[PDB]
């Protein structure tokens, strides 16, 4: 597990996919991971990797906040720049065998 | 004494000093059995996640630090009874290690575990 290096969430809707280790907690119980989100922007809930929309899901409502890049949405779900910035388990991650291809490294 | 033992598996945190294993609530009411004279950590949560750390590598009972080869093994050979780990993982602040060091207390790091 090193910084800025990449791992992929074991489950959730970002499952098996690459998150940047954005920041690694000196307590070792979770990590910072930069992801591209995977939502519906509360427009479909009563889907593919995608740039946050920070515009539209002010438009759409619901639960939303704003700090100026930053974002809370959806249950603390924290996005920044279009990129979320959200802590997870370092059990819920698989810290070995990620690389990023080329498109992933473009991503991050 | 009682008192050096947990009382439940939640929440349990490894004295980077002594490798003292004791619930955080434990440590926060009474301290380390083995360093609240020279760390004062009764009564105060921050300084107990200073010196204290959660993580940890094993669990070892100790009943006889005078009659017993693990504590020379583990250099414990001189605490109190209690649970105490394999291995503990971390480092104590600079300025706590230099007060001890003032104290005439020298800083050995209980993390044993061969890395790598
Ligand atoms: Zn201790």
């Amino acid at each position: 597990l090193k910084p800025k290096s990449w791992v992929r969430l074991k489950r959730g809707i970002y499952k098996d996919d690459i998150a940047q280790v954005d920041y690694v907690e000196p307590s070792q119980n979770t990590i910072s991971l930069k992801m591209i989100p995977r939502i519906d922007y509360d427009r479909i809930k009563a889907p593919p990797q995608r740039l946050f929309d920070a515009e539209k899901i002010r438009s759409l409502g619901g639960d939303v906040a704003s700090d100026g890049d930053f974002l809370i949405f959806e249950g603390n779900r924290y996005s920044r720049k279009g990129f979320l910035f959200k802590s997870f388990a370092m059990s819920a991650v698989i810290t070995e065998g990620v690389k990023p291809t080329l498109s992933e490294l473009e991503k991050f | 004494a009682l008192e050096t033992v947990p009382k439940d598996l939640r929440h349990l945190r490894a004295c980077l000093l002594c490798s003292l294993v004791k619930t955080i609530d434990q440590f926060e009411y009474d301290g380390c059995d083995n360093c609240d004279a020279y760390l004062q950590m009764k009564g105060n949560r921050e300084m107990v996640y200073d010196c204290t750390s959660s993580s940890f590598d094993g669990i070892i009972a100790m009943m006889s630090p005078e009659d017993s080869w693990v504590s020379k093994w583990q250099r414990v050979s001189n605490f109190k009874p209690g649970v105490y780990a394999v291995s503990v993982t971390g480092r104590l602040p600079q300025g706590i290690v230099r007060e001890l060091k003032s104290r005439g207390v020298a800083y050995k790091s209980r993390d044993t575990a061969i890395k790598t």
